[PDB]
């Protein structure tokens, strides 16, 4: 039954009890030239991950 | 399209003047306001909800004031405030917020008038210094080696907590844990609760039941039901190699052209398994414990000599389980030694707790880590009595390395105030007032007690301040539960010199780092 | 006409333009000016915050768009980089400079007239700095020392206790003391390592007599502390072997699989064990270490460090008299490790700094190392304490390389502003107005001084620039070039008996540096701004 991931629940774990300092916010691209030049800049070989909500 | 002309960017705001400073202060001021009321032994607690989805419920201050998010900048000053007195000392979290907030509210008074901050700033500074001194006068020594008197001092911090029900269970076991957690090697002494020490919360049970292991559990079982799963006397053998076949590091591609060199290629990969295998036997252990997989065949010729085998445990616990049982982690099974082999371990038990098996090593003679078993209603409810713990330990470690013990319940505040007060008659300047009024506003603390305490704050404290004005009163303080003047050689709260401290040093840092910004620019790309 | 895709902005426009956007450059950061300043607090877009009163920071956060305003920053980012200090009060100087050279420009007076003036009162002032108002250091002892870091820390969060930081600067620029060729000595700053961790009071921040590393060996099972320390460095992974690219492989025997793979082990236990057996405790390396390795280095007793940095590195090492290695090749084509490539030290020990652990190198020998680190209330505030923890290390650099020193609090700017104006009269009919107006321009710092404190800018100068016009005027009171500002009482004090010395060189080089960005932006009457 290792298909039921019982190392999901310590994965949790460890993901609520990561770090010490403020965890931050998700940056919030508010213009379209604003994810235009974000998506443009920035180091090419870095992931860039966005959200449509 | 349209060009503007700027010099610097349409989204970059900046004021200035008064009204920065002002901002500042009453963003410190609520900030305290937040948790003004998690503070004494009848606070009430706070439930706070995840961005995750999960539950706080506690009255911890850095709990509290890490799971808000805030704009201002000077909120985010004291939440990491907060933060740096939790690291540092372990407690007096909810303390040093009120107290940065008090100080920079009578801060704000001169500020108002032509005051320059930086005569405030000085001022502040000579009153620290001043604090320091009364407090290292007015402290009073502490035995370690009296188990009662540090039991007392675990209490009088736990006092405040949910956990101080179980005031006793939850006293011997920090005190059990911190005791045999600490450690010296060549001549380095050292506590290190973080690493060693863990606590394992098990929801289900009774709280009652929660002890501090003689030893490491782990959340584990064996590979193979064949194991033994009950060892009396065992010799442990920890590593880190797996015991599996596995790829070098160059590329080793092989060219087969005869018919029985597939067939050897496997029968070599089993007789390395079997060598890696009896190079362990060699030893003679009973169990082995990898951090990495351990093969089937691996796990057969184990077993040809009754050995029983535990895989992909973390290294922090492997780590803590080699301090528990006396042994030394190594790498290359052939290169096992005598010593390596972790005999002191007084027993080995593979247990089922609910629906999951859980390893114990729980009969160690003089082990350097332990396990905390915390059982309890729910998950919540364990993560608070692990926070209760935590601070319980980390007091423990404090007065450990610090034999300085200080009086509660706001009498230090009221003596330390006092003292500042009657040095502050003979300087004639014009820092005399923002050093007397930084020295009245430690009186914050004795004031907060009575509030949450539900008693009349002015009579109490004017009662107290009068007691504190004769000439042996530096230990009258609050009692926090029944709202009357106390002595507290008498009532036994007390607190260790570090604590209070590293919370005067923090709240007057705070509010002179706070009193040295007039200017506020925001907006601006991060540029990097 | 032109048909050209751009906006064009030419003569009074653009030079008020300019001038515009200098000033607003300037106005920025004249509130953190002298010890009554205040610091500013930058939030980022992201959240991030940053208190500092440095000018070269300030104006390196902002995020600027007009191409003089650009100019000023790179003038301040400039001063921060050739001297470490004065990065305000050059901004502050320029923009005034230029402000009053468009105000002569505005009055049809030649902007070559004007430069031409600005060049010979610049000329003029630093020859009249350096023959009046230096001081040499040789009669003042090591307390001119401490009176620099004084007057460097003042407006800085670590001015109140100034009695205790500038002792530290002292200590830490003086453990790293060395002579080169010519005999000349030189004092490497950048070389002390400055460590932040949040915690106790600023009182109790620690210079350390040794290096300290942002670093934890590598197991647990390493002892955390060595008495008589043995260091060695290396340049090079201990890891498994693997062979290059070019290198390949090929089984056609089944039975060398299994000696292959021993050896692929066996190289670098090989390698660790010479390096063990030439007498080594501690091993500093800049590659990782695996497992295999770290548990060698448990077994034999001794401290393994992992992905330490290379300038850190090279400073242990040279300051412990180690070499930094590599590979462990000689000349011979062999493998060998020498007990000469040891550093030695009077002790290693990984101490606990607020709920974390860094390693501590102490009393290297053959050569004093200096480490400092800095325990503040948050983040924010040790990242402002290492700013100007760095403002008076290079303030101190400056003072103990050339000897000269200036008096503070204005009285410099007020000494030349009376020595041009009357030098003005003695040099052309334009370039006149313009030396003038140079010399007036060079009481904006005393001004601000002043007007930071909320004193009476007005009478304060005043009196200073009588002090002075006496000072130069009678031949018998010399004693009153010190005359400076006491912005604490709001009265002019003898700032050279109060201790308030500048370094020679931030003064030359802000002066020079103003005149040149002020003359390069004067230089403009025309612009063009090509659409993108
Ligand atoms: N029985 C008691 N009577 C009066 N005061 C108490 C008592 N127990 C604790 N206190 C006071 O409460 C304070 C502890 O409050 P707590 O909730 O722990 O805040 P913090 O986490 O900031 O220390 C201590 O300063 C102590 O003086
Ligand atoms: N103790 C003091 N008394 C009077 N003036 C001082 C004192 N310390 C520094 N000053 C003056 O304040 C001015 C501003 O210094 P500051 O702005 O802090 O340095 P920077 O220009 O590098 O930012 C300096 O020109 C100096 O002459
Ligand atoms: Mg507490
Ligand atoms: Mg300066």
């Amino acid at each position: 039954f290792l298909q039921q991931y019982r190392k999901q629940r310590m994965e949790e774990m460890r993901q609520q009890l990561h770090k010490g300092p403020q965890f931050k916010q998700v940056f919030e691209i508010s213009s379209g030239e604003g994810f235009l030049d974000m998506i443009d800049k920035e180091q090419k070989s870095i992931v860039i991950m966005v959200h449509i909500y | 399209g349209h060009r503007p002309v700027l010099v610097l960017s349409q989204n970059t705001k900046r004021e200035s003047g008064r009204k920065v400073q002002s901002g500042n202060i009453n963003a410190a001021k609520t900030i305290a306001d937040i948790i003004r009321t998690c503070l004494g032994p009848k606070s009430m607690m706070k439930m706070l909800l995840d961005p995750m989805g999960g539950i706080v419920m506690t009255n911890d201050g850095n709990a509290i004031l890490r799971e808000i998010q805030v704009q201002h900048p000077a909120a985010k000053s004291m939440i990491e405030i907060s933060r740096t007195q939790d690291e540092e000392v372990g407690d007096g979290t909810t303390s040093v917020i009120i107290l940065a907030g008090e100080m920079l509210s009578v801060a704000e008074h001169f500020l108002e008038q032509q005051m320059h901050p930086t005569v405030v700033i000085s001022a502040y500074r000579k009153a620290l210094d001043d604090m320091i001194s009364t407090l290292k006068k007015i402290s009073i020594p502490v035995d370690i080696s009296d188990s009662d008197m540090m039991l007392n001092i675990i209490n009088s911090s736990i006092t405040t907590k949910a956990i101080s029900r179980w005031s006793s269970l939850a006293c011997n076991i920090a005190l059990d844990a911190v005791k045999m957690v600490q450690f010296e090697e060549n001549g380095r002494k050292e506590i290190d609760i973080k690493k060693y020490a863990r606590v394992e919360k098990i929801p289900g049970g009774i709280i009652e039941d929660s002890c501090v292991l003689r030893g490491v559990m782990i959340n584990k079982d064996v590979t193979h039901p064949r194991m033994r799963r009950y060892i009396k006397n065992p010799r442990i053998v920890l590593l880190d190699s797996s015991l599996e076949y596995k790829k070098g590091e160059s590329q080793t591609d092989i060219e087969i052209t005869r018919e029985e060199d597939f067939t050897r290629i496997l029968q070599m990969e089993e007789e390395y398994i079997q060598q890696l295998c009896e190079d362990i036997i060699q030893l003679k252990p009973d169990v082995v414990i990898t951090e990495k997989g351990i093969s089937d065949l691996a796990q057969h010729y184990l077993m040809r000599a009754n050995i029983t085998a535990i895989r992909r445990v973390r290294k922090t616990d492997n780590n803590r389980i080699a301090r528990a049982c006396g042994a030394r982690i190594v790498s290359r099974p052939e290169e096992l030694r005598e010593d390596d082999v972790g005999t002191g371990a007084g027993l080995l038990e593979i247990k089922k707790i609910g629906d999951e098996y859980f390893t114990f090593i729980t009969d160690c003679k003089d082990p350097k880590a332990c396990t905390i078993l915390l059982r309890g209603a729910s998950k919540e409810i364990l993560s608070e009595v692990e926070r209760n713990l935590q601070d319980a330990m980390q007091v423990c470690r404090n007065v450990l390395l610090d034999p300085q013990l200080v009086p509660g319940g706001g009498a230090s505040e009221m003596a330390v105030a006092h003292a500042l007060t009657e040095k502050s008659k003979a300087m004639t300047g014009v820092e005399q007032w923002p050093y007397r009024a930084v020295a009245q506003a430690l009186e914050v603390i004795p004031r907060t007690l009575i509030q949450n305490c539900g008693a009349s704050t002015i009579r109490l404290l004017t009662s107290l301040r009068a007691k504190h004005t004769q000439e042996n009163c530096e230990t009258w303080g609050v009692n926090g539960e029944t709202g009357t003047l106390v002595d507290m050689k008498e009532l036994g709260i007390w607190e260790p010199l570090a604590v209070k401290l590293q919370t005067y040093k923090t709240a007057v840092e705070t509010a002179v780092l706070l009193l040295r910004i007039d200017d506020i620019v925001s907006g601006h790309k991060k540029k990097g | 006409p032109l048909s050209v895709f751009g906006d064009r902005s030419t003569g009074e426009t653009i030079r008020s333009q300019n001038v515009m956007a200098a000033a607003s450059i300037a106005n920025i950061v004249k509130s953190s000016l002298g010890p009554v300043g205040l610091d500013k607090m930058l939030v980022d877009d992201i959240g991030d915050v940053t208190i500092t009163n440095d000018g070269a920071t300030i104006l390196k956060l902002l995020e600027v768009e007009h191409p003089a305003a650009k100019v000023l920053c790179e003038l301040a980012d400039l001063q921060d980089k050739e001297v470490g200090d004065g990065t305000t009060s050059v901004v502050i100087i320029a923009a005034e400079l230029l402000k009053n050279a468009d105000e002569l420009v505005k009055q049809k007076i030649h902007p070559t007239s004007v430069i031409s003036g600005y060049r010979l009162a610049c000329k003029e002032a630093v020859r009249y700095i350096n023959e009046n108002l230096i001081v040499n250091t040789d009669e003042l002892g090591r307390d001119c020392l401490i009176n620099a870091a004084k007057t460097s820390m003042s407006s800085k969060i670590i001015g109140i206790n100034g009695d205790f930081f500038a002792n530290m600067v002292v200590d830490a620029v003086l453990a790293i003391k060395y002579t080169d060729i010519r005999g000349q000595p030189r004092y490497p700053v950048n070389s002390v390592n400055i460590l932040k961790a949040h915690g106790r009071s600023q009182m109790e921040s620690m210079l350390i007599s040794g290096y300290a590393l942002n670093c934890v060996v590598g197991s647990q099972g390493m002892p955390k502390r060595i008495v008589n320390a043995k260091i060695a460095c290396l340049d090079f992974s201990l890891q498994k072997t693997k062979m290059k690219l070019g290198v390949q492989v090929v089984i056609t025997d089944p039975e060398k699989l299994d000696q292959i793979r021993q050896r692929e082990s066996d190289i670098t236990k090989e390698r660790i064990q010479k390096i063990l057996a030439t007498g080594a405790n501690v091993i500093l390396t800049t590659g990782g270490i695996d497992d295999m390795c770290l548990k060698y280095f448990v077994e034999a007793g001794a401290m393994a460090v992992r992905r330490v940095l290379k300038r850190d590195l090279k400073r242990i090492a040279k300051a412990s008299g180690a070499t930094i290695l590599s590979t462990l090749a000689n000349l011979e084509g062999e493998e060998t490790f020498e007990a000469a490539m040891l550093g030695q030290a009077e002790e290693v020990v990984q101490e606990r700094i607020c709920d974390d652990e860094l390693i501590l190198i102490k009393n290297t020998k053959a050569r004093t190392s200096a480490s400092i680190i800095l325990r503040g209330a948050n983040d924010f505030m040790c990242d402002e304490m290492e700013r100007s923890l760095h403002d008076a290390l290079c303030v101190v650099k400056r003072v103990l390389e050339s000897k000269s020193v200036v008096p503070g609090g204005g009285a410099v700017e007020a000494a030349l502003s009376i020595y041009l104006e009357n030098y003005a009269t003695s040099m052309g009919s334009r370039e006149q107005l313009a030396i003038a107006e140079f010399a007036r321009s060079l009481l904006v710092i005393p001004n601000t001084l002043a007007v930071n404190a909320a004193q009476d800018s007005t009478d304060l100068v005043a009196k200073l620039r009588a002090f002075h016009n006496e000072a130069q005027v009678n031949p018998e009171r010399k004693n009153l070039k010190w005359i400076g500002l006491d912005l604490s009482n709001g009265k002019p004090r003898d700032n050279k008996q109060a201790g308030v010395f500048e370094p020679t060189i931030v003064k030359v080089k802000s002066l020079k540096f103003a005149t040149e960005a002020a003359i390069t932006i004067l230089r403009i009457d025309d612009l063009i701004k090509l659409h993108p």
